[PDB]
């Protein structure tokens, strides 16, 4: 939004463009040969875009063999930019395994 | 002293020059690969009836010397190839007659020459004497210009089998004597390099040289023996008569390019004419939604220009995509100068491979092969052919072939972008058969690359790849929204994808193109 | 998807993805200098503006290009432990000058400065050069203060002419003397 | 000249190192030694004698012609390898074309329950191509599994740099290996050798054999041929999924016979595993066995369910188990694979 | 762009302007027209400022490692050919840009 | 990642230089007579560089006498830069002991 | 490891921790200065530069270097508890300049000022060793908000001469002085 | 550590001088007349330096 | 020495002992012995001994790098020589100073060993990726690294070199 003055000290808002672009930080699990590991090399190694799909899909409707998603609940998302970070293994994490962080930065989102 | 400067490099450290050369031609030339092509083409030199594959630094030697127009018929395909080059390489195959025998020098036990003659395609056999024998096969008669060979002998190898080197060299008609290469090699069923590289004959000689062949009995190798021999010269050999060209070998190159296992999105022309390879070739082209460039005889005045068409065979409406050309006109020559006639048809190509290599993603498929960046011929001194003879505007239109017209700066545009199909629908321009010709490369290597891959998952891919060469197409501004709103919609494209069993699956997709404007109309007035 | 602007965005961002590179290849380097690819850290070209001339006509001034005035190069660079980078200044400047004070020939003490781009298989391509001397480092600053960077200077060169281009090696039996 | 070994033995028979090694002559020499074998006359080793010899050179070691090689030396290694009590998953052509050895391979491999990957000479052009698969007679209702190669090419040698032609069984073998081993969990038997990110040749300098001779894809697909094609790369890739089973259900296929040979593995060791031991409790055991074995394909997602549900059944999983009397416990089990996308059609319109 | 397009054309253009040589060339073959539309709503753009110019000087560039974010862009200035008779031709014609003396 | 605009307002996202120098830091615990102390005195004596390996070897699939690594679960780092930190040992620290902080500058990532 | 980009980073991380020294090895003193070395803190040194002119050419403009414009060096130091600093630097500019008014002769109150580069043994090497003389000190301000850093200033030396930079010792029999 | 750049954005570390110098921050406790009080009253007053050992 | 000291990290060994930085005799008056004697090229090639020709300004160039090695393989001439004995020397060191050390860490120092060794090699610019990559494949050096017994640990390491250039080509004509 455009902030503007005019006289009589008034106050307006305007359009601008799209916020289209920013950041997003995930959660996820390594593996034990580490495929994230591997992948993320791979993705670094061929300099490379990619393109990510995300729905919600509940049980309740869910049919046939596999998930099955419906148009209203699922966004593609393009020009994604992955990237991970480092993860810190405490002393006492007895209890608690790897969370790997990601960094993802997002260009512009699509809805079907 | 050390000032004095030999000939050619020895195995001395130091610099050898050859004499000054004045009658040498060579040009300069970095190809993209952005339109693959071949042609048939009779030439000098070369394998023929094989696809070489020739670069902006090959044409001159391993297509041969160019000839002389006077020579025969056969100067067209090489000024042809000629203005092809300055766009990308080629993979010509070359044709020659049964006239055409390479030479076949056989050395005996002892090592004793004698010379022979054979036919391409004629098998190599040995009697009882002639302990091997070694044939050349660049397709050089080997007496215009000439060629001669060297046998001595060397030091053993660690099994002391006995090393002996070849030497080549080429003389000219003066008789300037300038060496080629050199091998030593050795003669034992199990010869080795210091290297380690293969020392046998027949295996070193084809490793190694890529001119001369050997077939070797086995039956006399043990007992072959070596000796000094001077100025082995093959002799015997020619192409015979190049004029003469026959269909069987027109038909035996068109299998030949079917059976290449290279991509190649345009075909030419290439000086041919018989009829009945012009069908084959436009049956390949149909039958490989590829893009012909067929011409016909320059010497055709419009009067037999019009039904020479028909002549052709390939009027119908499966052989839309390709084109027929023609040139009515006589040019100067660039090298000899002389008043001389060839087609246009290499000409439109690399005008064509210019206009769409230009733009990136896809090519400018869509781009009219003319204009000033495109129609250019420039060939040298451009005058009529049949100055008397006078063409018609709706004869030609109906008879869909290319005319010419006057340009920019009194050059000569191709005034034309109109394929030979038949039927007057919209598919009967150039641009649109160029899409429909990208679109099936496209989906040609989508689809292959998606094969064989577990379900559930397919659908997605494709609607994806969709998306995306639309998007390629989109930017290249060939396709654009519907000019009908109302009733047609204002969606430049459509998708329709599902699948019938645990096979077929299929797909449906519809697009609409934009202008290209070819015709303009202009009605002047004034106030007064 | 099907909306303009989206159909606008899609095609910037492909030819943008297609068509755009990173200030990556580039590589600057001088003929006798070894590893100046490596010390040098910036860079700043100017080959040479051209100046007009202003005429008063009518209620209109009308400008003309008149002439090509000359730029320079200026190279910021680290230099190693043994101040090689000064090294070289001093012989450069030394051959450029006589310290007894005549004036030295201006074949010998000239250098032939190359920028070219580089490939994605390592390969270098030209990109300009040009032929210069040295002429000041400027005022440079040195201290003990500097106590998370290294002692950084830049050279200025002046190139010989904006015309002539020309250079040729000295390594001959006919050297860059001549004959009077 | 380089050394292999040297080792410090001793005549007498009962000869000890201090490292506890006997000295003796031949107990030594095939004990630790690896090359040679020797024979000692136990009445003259009292006796015998040695002396100090340099550069005992072997001589009189040929090879012998190697081109021809007696089908009785096949139908031997055959058995030898039918006997070898080793881990093996499938037999290559390697270049032999003996009818009579092609055809033990192919019941050997058929006993086994592996695959085959039989090929023909390349130089047959692809008229007489078609009538050889017939001339082998590999072809049946028990030889389903295996599969029939031709490669009417010419490539470089990787050394000695010659234009050669050969088979494409070992890279057929190869993307079979990746294609499992990309799989972690089970291994893909599902995947087909093609892909232009997964099925890659590129052996050298790749020319035709015959520019004369053209196939025909019908034919072939009649004859349950198998064509390869070329990618974008230049790369060479495997364009089939297709077997030289005669019967035109879906064993054809080629992931097909992979699947149900490796089920029957699970079955045959989860079984074995289970023999021995009294009933009561064997029954609730394989029933928990086939559980999570189906849980396993249903990890890797390679069956499916029925695609028609009321007639042909929702679940994809179908077991049964029983027992015909003291012994007999019978077992069966059915399941509905994926599909394969043969073939995508396109056909361009304009909307005007 | 990845080759330099930009200074490439910026190079011919300045060629064009001025000879090597030193000569000065005809003020008709190296003047370009720059031109400033506006959008609108649909897409389609309508004449804003269309200006007959000439390059002059691209300025005192840096170029460097350092640029870590973001990528190595240049100013051109461009001068007008003038105030006065803001007027173009085609070269591509038979009587080219050049004149009978 | 360089954050581009362009005309029509778009936002674009290019590759840039790897991100492979930066810092970690590390927690570890000393001896009787400070093991870590006199090796980091030698190492700021002697000014040099060390390499340093990590791995995730569980210890099921740990196989021979001492523990066994596989390439996937590996990292080699060089051009290490090793330092410590002051660690404060507070008046109620009845039942902890001394927990030496070390910061350490990292270059370049080598993946095994 | 094998790749491209992994060799190139992986020579210049070798050759720089073999090639690449910090701002570490050096030392500036001065003739009769005694602890000097220490008390200052910054230098910023300039030989000379040298000056083109353009000349009209056609189309192009020639620039040649005449002549070396001298420069200075300047150095910033903290002083001690009685102030030697600016005591020597008053006896500097008393022998620069009688008091009288008169000029003194430019041998006497000439010093020989020389930066060194240090060794890791602690020894130390030329670098630049350039005669002048005190000229000013600049427009110092001193108050009592200093009150966290040390009244420090800048001394600026200007060379005698770009050319002949010779020196003798005063410690002799015919001294500085000369014969009329 | 000087924390450097290279051609082909190579990033690089290198020695520096010791930061040998810092603050501590302590925590003590005092008595019924203030040793501590007079001792840095002392110090202040003689504005001299002192040395410390400390030990485990 | 000279061409090779000025190269820092190991030197450059691969360097040809000529050209106008090292191939500078000019001693004083150079005269000919046998202005009568002439010397034959092919020959002396084959007698593998190093003869001397014309420089720049008029010294006297050094034109050979060849060595006495009879066979005309790839060792036979000085750069390549040079690299075996660089790379012996270094190997000597490199196993010299981890001799006798307890096991389980030797393949890993041997390893780490390699890849710096290589690492100076490519700086230096001796070993370059084999032209062939097809067969030959793209990667310089290649290497293996095991053991037999409690002693005899066992490393082959295999690396691709550069050109030196010691004999050109050229050939004129016009276009007239």
């Amino acid at each position: 939004d455009v902030e503007d003055y005019g006289p009589n000290g008034v106050k307006f808002n305007q359009h601008g463009p799209i916020r289209n672009s920013g950041e997003i930080q995930v959660q996820c699990v390594e593996t034990i040969e580490g495929d994230i590991l591997q992948f993320i090399k791979d993705r670094i190694a061929a300099k490379d875009y990619v393109d990510i799909t995300m729905a919600a899909t509940p049980e309740s409707k869910s049919s046939g063999v596999n998930a099955v998603t419906k148009a209203a609940t699922t966004i593609e998302m393009l020009d994604c930019k992955i990237y991970s970070d480092a993860i810190d293994f405490s002393t006492e994490d007895v209890t608690a395994a790897v969370r790997p962080s990601l960094r993802i930065v997002y260009n512009w989102i699509e809805w079907d | 002293s050390q000032y004095s400067i030999q000939q050619s490099l020895g195995n001395a450290s130091g610099v050898a020059v050859s004499p000054i050369n004045a009658d040498a031609t060579l040009s300069t030339g970095v190809a993209l690969n952005s339109s693959l092509w071949a042609g048939i083409g009779v030439f000098a030199r070369g394998k023929p009836f094989t696809v070489l594959a020739v670069t902006e630094s090959n044409y001159e030697d391993v297509l041969g010397e160019p000839l002389k127009p006077s020579s025969g018929s056969q100067f067209e395909p090489i000024r042809h190839v000629y203005e092809a080059i300055q766009q990308t390489s080629g993979y010509v195959v070359r044709a020659v007659p049964d006239d055409a025998k390479f030479p076949i020098i056989m050395f005996d036990e002892s090592g004793e020459p004698a010379y022979s003659a054979l036919p391409y395609g004629s098998e190599i056999e040995l009697d009882s004497g002639e302990a091997f024998a070694i044939y050349v096969d660049d397709g050089d008669p080997c007496i215009s210009p000439t060629r001669e060979l060297t046998i001595e002998t060397a030091t053993a190898d660690s099994a002391g089998n006995e090393r002996f080197l070849l030497k080549l060299t080429q003389t000219t008609s003066l008789g300037v004597v300038t060496t080629l290469e050199t091998h030593t090699v050795s003669l034992a069923e199990e010869a080795k390099d210091d290297m380690g590289r293969l020392c046998y004959l027949p295996t070193a000689l084809e490793a190694r040289s890529k001119y001369l062949r050997a077939v070797v009995n086995e039956e006399l190798i043990s007992t072959a023996k070596v000796t000094n021999k001077k100025s082995l010269a093959f002799t015997g050999g020619t192409n015979g008569d190049q004029s003469k060209i026959s269909t069987a070998a027109y038909l035996r190159a068109v299998k030949v390019l079917n059976n290449a296992p290279y991509m190649y999105t345009a075909v030419l022309g290439l000086g041919c004419y018989d009829n009945a390879a012009i069908t084959a070739l436009g049956k390949i082209c149909a039958d490989r939604l590829i893009d012909g460039f067929f011409d016909v005889k320059p010497t055709l005045t419009y009067a037999e220009a019009l039904p020479a068409v028909e002549d052709t065979g390939l009027l119908g409406t499966d052989y839309v995509s390709c084109s027929v050309y023609h040139y009515p006109f006589s040019c100067k020559d660039k090298w000899t100068q002389s008043r001389v006639v060839f087609g246009l048809s290499g000409v439109a190509y690399a005008a064509k491979a210019r206009g769409v290599k230009k733009n990136s993603d896809v090519g400018g498929w869509h781009y009219s092969p003319a204009g000033e960046e495109r129609a250019v011929i420039a060939r040298a001194s451009i005058q009529p052919l049949y100055p008397e003879d006078t063409p018609d505007e709706e004869a030609m239109v109906k008879g869909r072939l290319n005319k010419v017209s006057v340009g920019t700066s009194g050059q000569m545009i191709i005034d034309d972008a109109l394929t030979c199909c038949t039927q007057d629908n919209y598919l009967h321009f150039q641009h649109v058969p160029s899409l429909m010709n990208a679109i099936s490369r496209f989906f040609v290597q989508l689809a292959r690359q998606m094969k064989h891959s577990p379900d559930g998952i397919t659908a997605a891919g494709l609607t994806k790849g969709m998306t995306k060469l639309l998007d390629r197409f989109v930017a290249s501004g060939a396709l654009v929204a519907p000019r009908d709103p109302d009733a047609d919609g204002t969606e430049p494209y459509v998708l329709k994808v599902t699948q019938a069993e645990f096979d077929k699956w299929e797909v449906v997709w519809a697009c609409c193109p934009t202008g290209v404007a070819r015709r303009i109309q202009g009605v002047p007035l004034l106030i007064k | 998807g099907v909306g303009e602007r989206e159909v606008g965005k899609l095609t910037s961002i492909i030819m943008n993805k297609m068509l755009f590179a990173q200030g990556w290849q580039f590589s600057v380097e001088v003929d006798g200098l070894e590893g100046a690819d490596f010390f040098a850290k910036d860079i700043t070209y100017h080959d040479y503006s051209i100046e007009y001339e202003t005429i008063k006509i009518g209620g209109g001034n009308i400008l003309q290009p008149t002439e090509r005035s000359p730029g320079q190069i200026t190279m910021m660079v680290r230099d190693t432990v043994d101040g090689l980078v000064l090294d070289w200044f001093k012989t450069a400047k030394s051959r450029v000058i006589n310290p007894d004070g005549t004036g030295n020939i201006p074949s010998q003490y000239l250098l032939n400065v190359r920028i070219y781009r580089l490939l994605s298989s390592g390969l270098t391509k030209l990109e300009n050069e040009m032929t210069v001397f040295p002429v000041t480092t400027g005022d440079v600053t040195y201290a003990r203060d500097q106590v998370t960077e290294f002692k950084s200077f830049p050279m200025t060169f002046a190139l010989h002419s904006t015309f002539n281009q020309s250079s040729s090696s000295l390594a001959s039996l006919l050297g860059f003397s001549f004959s009077l």
